RNA sequence: AAGCUCGUAUCAGUUUUAUGAGGUAAAGCGAAUGAUUAGAGGUUCCGGGGUCGAAAUGACCUUGACCUAUUCUCAAACUUUAAAUAUGUAAGAAGUCCUUGUUACUUAAUUGAACGUGGACAUUUGAAUGAAGAGCUUUUAGUGGGCCAUUUUUGGUAAGC
RNA sequence: GAGAACAGAAAUCUCCAGUAGAACAAAAGGGUAAAAGCCCCCUUGAUUUUGAUUUUCAGUGUGAAUACAAACCAUGAAAGU
RNA sequence: GGUUGCGGCCAUAUCUACCAGAAAGCACCGUUUCCCGUCCGAUCAACUGUAGUUAAGCUGGUAAGAGCCUGACCGAGUAGUGUAGUGGGUGACCAUACGCGAAACUCAGGUGCUGCAAUCU
């Protein structure tokens, strides 16, 4: 929380639905495997590395992530930082670098993160 | 020209605390330091002999030596892009045992306990410190408590 | 109450203020010597006046503090000179009292034209017992008000024994 | 010909290029500066137990 | 006090009150700091002090150490213990000051082990000497003289105390030049005199010297010495045998007591006044604004 | 030779008072700060109107003095020297330097040149206390003074009794009870603190129920 | 640039927790020092003037000073209080305990101090996040005119100073 | 502050109050009240040997300083210094 | 619980004014042959504990007391401040956004806690 605090003017974030963690992992989900950034795309890629911890599928992954499981550090780090595109139909704001509250795009915009993250995914 | 003497800039720093001038109380001398002891450094102005330099004010180091009226404290001072080692010879009046480690030290004793308390039971421990978690769901009642509605207030002056 | 919160005399301190050092001052010491029995003490000028004709540390005067029965005698015999009539001042608000008398011959003491004539300040300091508290090394305390020497207390002390007057207003 | 006097500009830039090198700790630090009366005796003391722990292996 | 004197807010508000035990005019910290601080490399070694203090005629001898929680009495001998050993009179005097000290030396050197080893000087001829280390043995019990505010005068009896602890067996580092019969004008100690004082020669000699110059006073004081038929001469053996007796059983007996601690605690709250409740106080004020305001 | 005040409007530098370190500074042009019937009792002058700064800036000893003269002149002419109490609430303690002008900018530390009072936003500059039946004339007084100052200043009808610290009714409640007692031109208030004794000494009028 | 010794090790221009340090901003001035407006009540065998006067250590007015409780206003080189940012240390295997050797140091004392021997407790072994790893060595280039922005800020009326 | 002949604004004598408003060579700032100031007493440690340390720093020198070790002394009843 | 000797923290202990203090203890107090120190046996030194006293010291208690200590959504989320913007405004300056956050003030409560040893109706 204090980390986030420190980087509000440069990021956008909120609470993400099941719907959007799923379509994150399914579509742009990659593992860090001897670095190398390997695409998920088969369940054996996961069990291979996250299996140590329970977790032997793409949906096991998602689950451990959304429920913030006991092994979230391992689960979440396994996933390479997602690399999404620009929001499709734009940012909705005319000037990005303001708080969400002030009509701009950065800050905690809560459940409104999903609407965005989708457009950019 | 400029002036940069040993104690320069140290007006308020070596000053004495309000209504706390006078002798140093006798406990400052009964305390007992050993090697390896962590001490916090704060100069006492009334005591001129064996003062730390201003740089080492509010600094914390480790006892590496014990002499008749003094302890040798080693500090890591960093200069350039690196730390070098500094042995400071301090008088017992500019040193106090540090609390920087009692919480740890308290926590260990404590951890060893509820670990044997748990072992001798049926394992099941969890004893790393976790940080402040977000709070859980909860229900707030109205029995005795209906929300009072506030509005913003007009402009005024009183002057 | 009143038991021994009596009123003794602490000490008699007569002092001769000469304007200078040398023969005049030593003769004035000699006076206080053979009057007190005790070998007297000299005092130096504290600063320099030039119109009072004195230099710092000049040795400018003499005096002596006499306690016990001895004091009673001299106090008395000057109180003679003063015909037992003082003034409402003379008495400090703290309870002591002092008076002036010139011509030291005017109380016992012959003349001798080799010792000349001198004037003298008389100053009687008063106390009750247990004064030592405010005076000893250890546990140095202070006399409770109900024991401190008033001015009024002393004036009537003075009036009564001595059968002297106080005069003025 | 006056010129710039002094600045700290860009110095932390440089310190951080290659470090601020955490101070480097050793188990068994040195006795450098340790009171010699101590050290004199401490020598004989070790010598002692060394000798003992030799005689232990007989 | 007087009007013009009278302390303002500011005076009092900025006031740095001293250590209590200084306001009390009891403890001198400058000496204390230097009496007590130990070598930092001598770790939890206590620095034992020989406290000597004279009341208005009762001599106190304690051996103290310091603890940040508060000083610690190893052992204590008071000169009022001396009737036990055959001294009923003059318990503020030099020779009582000696005995008591001697007692405190024996008492603790006992409770420490070096009861038997370290007897000090049994003789006592006023010779100048501190107790020496035994060849292969435990070094003596070392103690430092806490004089307090006593003024060091040569002849003072604070040192009589000292010389008894030193004659006892204690190591109490010291010089001669403050013992009765030290020569101003030759670095030299007549011990024919300091012996006297130990045994009380000055007091006895005063007695014989008043036996026939003035008997009015010699009965006014030495009243006791009369009422118990102890004329001078005996006084040296009075003390000599106290010595004997002291070494023979220093072990300290406490008061028999009668009336429990609990009991003293009773008949004392009797005479202790009770602090008042703030409810009570406001009922004094309101009480007073009824009187002093409402036109009586 | 007096530099245009435009030169010193803003608080660009940090308080430069007259001091052991300063010393050689000129005197303040503004020197009387309480004009009008200043001896008057608190009860005599309930209405208090203010001249209030709307800017963080600096006012000269001169523009204080000028503006002082201006209002007091108006107020006495239209209501008499005893109709009001003018208090200047602001003292010019900040010394202004100048670089009098061999050489040019080498070592250019100024000499004292003049004084300003450094003033906040909302900071009161003038206060006036009268009787309400003089309002408009008092107000006009301050209005005319405004012209003598840079910056925007507001004039505010106060809520308080005179130069007193309590709004009129609060003062009233106290005064028509015991509480208030008269001083020079102020008032001493009954404390519920301190000695009971020399508390009824002062304020004999309190310590009574009704009337 | 050459590498070298190692490898999940150890590593951090970050947070968190625990414990220190600080005298800036603010604030304060019916708190010290130092400034500054106003009255009110005091006090003189005791600064000066005036009426009475033979004077008075006389009474009375009088303005000054000082005292008391109040009042408007200030401080880079004032201050009781005292932030925000920034800053020292600690968060374990180099750990915590127990059992009792060594010495010439040290103790009244095998007392202590230091260094050990022997034994008891494993990764929820002791916060977070991250780590295309960590440590170490040698050698050498260029450079040693800088300038700009937001914020803090000194001199200057000011400056694209 | 209140008191005492000559004696006055200021000479010397006494008592009360006194957080330091004094004094401590000197600039200023720290510091200090049974003292770090004032008076007295005894003195030469302002000495000997050769290292470590802190500030300035390249972690060179120089200056100044700190805590020890090994001597020899001073002073004190002593702990000490 | 009282008291003393040695203390720790060093005002909840200090300051001002009253009042109460049994018993013990401390104290004040008596004396000047002796050691010792003074202009002065006041301090300091000795001696008695005998001739005297709770007057003072000391301890405690009272006070819309001074001070000091503690608390609180009392003031004040104020002042100040880290972060943000192609925010406002000629400017001076000011709002807003995510954070941190005082001091005065006001009111309430309080007025030494306590260690070792000896002693005491
Ligand atoms: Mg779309
Ligand atoms: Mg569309
Ligand atoms: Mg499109
Ligand atoms: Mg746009
Ligand atoms: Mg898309
Ligand atoms: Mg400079
Ligand atoms: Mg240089
Ligand atoms: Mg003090
Ligand atoms: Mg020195
Ligand atoms: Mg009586
Ligand atoms: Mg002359
Ligand atoms: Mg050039
Ligand atoms: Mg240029
Ligand atoms: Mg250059
Ligand atoms: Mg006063
Ligand atoms: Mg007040
Ligand atoms: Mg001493
Ligand atoms: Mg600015
Ligand atoms: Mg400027
Ligand atoms: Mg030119
Ligand atoms: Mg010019
Ligand atoms: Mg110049
Ligand atoms: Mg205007
Ligand atoms: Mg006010
Ligand atoms: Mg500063
Ligand atoms: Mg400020
Ligand atoms: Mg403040
Ligand atoms: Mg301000
Ligand atoms: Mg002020
Ligand atoms: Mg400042
Ligand atoms: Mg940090
Ligand atoms: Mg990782
Ligand atoms: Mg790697
Ligand atoms: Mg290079
Ligand atoms: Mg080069
Ligand atoms: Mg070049
Ligand atoms: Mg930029
Ligand atoms: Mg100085
Ligand atoms: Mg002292
Ligand atoms: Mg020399
Ligand atoms: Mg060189
Ligand atoms: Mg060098
Ligand atoms: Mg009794
Ligand atoms: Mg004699
Ligand atoms: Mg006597
Ligand atoms: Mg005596
Ligand atoms: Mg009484
Ligand atoms: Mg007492
Ligand atoms: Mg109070
Ligand atoms: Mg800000
Ligand atoms: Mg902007
Ligand atoms: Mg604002």
């Amino acid at each position: 929380l204090e980390l986030l605090k420190l980087i509000e003017p440069y990021v956008a974030y909120g609470y993400p639905s099941y719907s959007t963690i799923r379509q994150l992992v399914y579509k742009r989900g990659f593992g860090k495997i001897n670095k190398q950034r390997v695409p998920l795309s088969d369940n054996a890629i996961i069990e291979a590395n996250l299996g140590k911890y329970g977790i032997l599928s793409i949906d096991d992954l998602i689950h451990e992530i959304i429920t913030v499981g006991p092994h979230f550090k391992q689960a979440n780090n396994f996933l390479w930082p997602f690399k999404l595109s620009n929001p499709s139909g734009g940012w909705g704001v005319p000037r990005k670098f303001k708080h969400f509250i002030q009509g701009g795009s950065f800050g905690n915009r809560e459940e409104f993160i999903n609407k965005l993250v989708k457009s950019m995914n | 020209g400029k002036s940069h003497g040993y104690r320069s800039r140290t007006r308020y720093m070596f000053q004495r605390d309000f209504r706390k001038h006078g002798a140093v109380h006798l406990s400052t001398y009964l305390k007992v330091y050993k090697v390896g002891d962590i001490v916090d450094i704060k100069a006492n102005g009334s005591i001129q002999k064996g003062m730390p330099h201003k740089f080492y004010q509010g600094k914390t180091g480790v006892v590496y030596n014990v002499t008749k009226s003094s302890v040798g404290v080693i500090i890591n001072k960093m200069v350039g892009n690196r730390y070098l080692e500094k042995r400071l010879n301090l008088r017992v009046e500019h040193i106090k045992h540090s609390k920087c480690r009692q919480e740890f030290l308290e926590r260990v004793k404590a951890n060893a306990a509820k670990r044997a308390e748990a072992k001798a039971q049926g394992v099941a421990v969890q004893l790393k410190r976790q940080p402040a978690q977000p709070r859980e769901s909860r229900i707030v009642s109205t029995e005795g408590n209906v929300p009072q509605t506030l509005a913003p207030v007009p402009y005024e002056t009183f002057i | 109450q009143n038991p021994m919160r009596d009123l003794k005399i602490e000490k008699l301190v007569l002092n001769i203020s000469v304007g200078e050092s040398g023969d005049r001052l030593t003769r004035a010491s000699k006076v206080l010597e053979q009057l007190s029995g005790q070998t007297p003490v000299q005092s130096k000028a504290r600063y320099t006046v030039r119109t009072f004709g004195i230099r710092r540390n000049e040795k400018i005067a003499v005096h002596v503090t006499v306690r016990g029965p001895k004091a009673e005698e001299i106090l008395e015999r000057g109180l003679k000179v003063k015909e037992y009539q003082l003034r409402d001042r003379n008495f400090s608000a703290t309870g002591n009292f002092g008076f002036g008398i010139d011509e030291h011959i005017d109380l016992g003491i012959k003349y001798d034209p080799s010792i000349g004539i001198f004037g003298m300040d008389f100053y009687v300091v008063m106390n009750r017992p247990g004064a030592r508290v405010t005076r000893r090394k250890r546990c140095k305390g202070t006399v409770g008000n109900s024991h401190k020497t008033t001015k009024e207390d002393t004036v009537s002390w003075f009036k009564q024994k001595y059968d002297a007057d106080v005069l003025d207003k | 010909a006056k010129s710039k006097n002094h600045t700290a500009h860009n110095q932390t830039r440089k310190a951080h290029r290659n470090g601020i090198k955490k101070p480097k700790t050793y188990k068994y630090p040195s006795l450098k500066g340790v009171d010699p009366k101590f050290r004199r005796n401490h020598k004989h003391a070790l010598h002692g137990t060394a000798k003992a722990l030799a005689a232990a292996k007989k | 006090a007087f009007q013009k004197d009278a302390k303002s807010s500011a005076y009092s508000s900025r006031f740095q009150t001293p250590f209590r035990r200084r306001r009390e005019g009891k403890t001198d910290y400058y000496q204390r700091k230097r009496l007590v601080t130990q070598h930092k490399a001598k770790y939890n070694t206590p620095k034992y002090r020989l406290v000597v203090r004279f009341t208005n005629k009762d001599i106190i001898c304690q051996i103290i150490s310091s603890t940040i929680t508060g000083d610690v009495v190893l052992a204590a001998a008071y000169s009022h213990e001396l009737p036990r050993y055959g001294i009923t009179h003059g318990l503020t005097n030099w020779a009582a000051a000696y005995a008591t000290g001697l007692l405190i030396a024996r008492r603790t050197l006992q409770k420490l082990g070096l009861d038997e080893t370290y007897k000090g000087v049994e003789e006592v001829e006023g010779e100048y000497e501190l107790t020496e280390a035994v060849e292969d043995g435990p070094r003596p019990f070392k103690v430092f003289l806490d004089i307090g505010l006593q003024r060091t005068t040569t002849g003072a009896r604070v040192f009589g105390a000292l010389k008894g602890a030193s004659d006892g067996g204690l190591y109490v580092p010291h010089s001669e030049n403050r013992f009765p019969g030290w020569d101003f004008e030759t670095e030299e100690i007549d011990p024919e005199l300091l012996r006297s004082y130990i045994f009380g020669g000055h007091v006895s000699q005063y007695m014989e010297e008043l036996a026939d110059d003035d008997e009015e006073r010699f009965s006014e004081l030495f009243k006791g010495y009369l009422a118990d038929d102890i004329d001078a001469d005996s006084l040296e053996d009075i003390y000599t045998s106290a010595h004997e007796a002291i070494r023979a059983d220093p072990a300290f007996k406490p008061t028999e007591k009668k009336f429990t601690k609990e009991q003293y605690a009773a008949e004392s709250k009797k005479y202790r006044q009770t602090k008042l409740s703030k409810e009570e106080r406001a009922a004094r004020v309101a009480a007073k604004i009824a009187a002093l305001a409402g036109q009586q | 030779a007096r530099r245009p005040a435009r030169c010193y409007r803003y608080q660009k530098n940090k308080p430069y008072p007259k001091s052991r370190y300063n010393r050689a500074v000129p005197d303040s042009k503004i020197r009387i700060y309480d004009l009008g019937k200043k001896k008057a009792t608190v009860d005599e002058f309930p209405l208090c109107v203010h001249l209030v700064s709307n800017e963080l800036e600096q006012l000269s000893s001169e523009a204080l003095e000028a503006a002082r003269i201006c209002a007091n002149k108006y107020m006495t002419t239209v209501s008499g020297r005893d109709a009001f109490h003018l208090r200047v609430r602001v003292h010019p303690f900040h010394v202004l330097r100048i670089n009098k002008m061999q050489q040019g900018m080498r070592g250019a530390w100024g000499k004292p040149h003049g004084l300003a009072a450094r003033v906040d936003i909302g900071q009161i500059i003038f206060s006036v206390r009268t009787k309400d039946s003089n309002k408009d004339v008092v107000v006009e007084g301050l209005r005319r003074a405004r012209y003598k100052f840079p910056g925007q200043q507001k004039i505010i009808l106060s809520k308080k009794w005179g130069f007193t610290n309590l709004d009129r009714p609060e003062y009233l409640k106290k005064r028509e009870a015991g509480e208030v007692k008269d001083d020079g031109a102020f008032v001493k208030f009954l404390s519920k603190k301190g000695s009971l004794e020399n508390n009824i000494r002062e304020f004999p009028e309190y310590f009574a129920a009704q009337a």
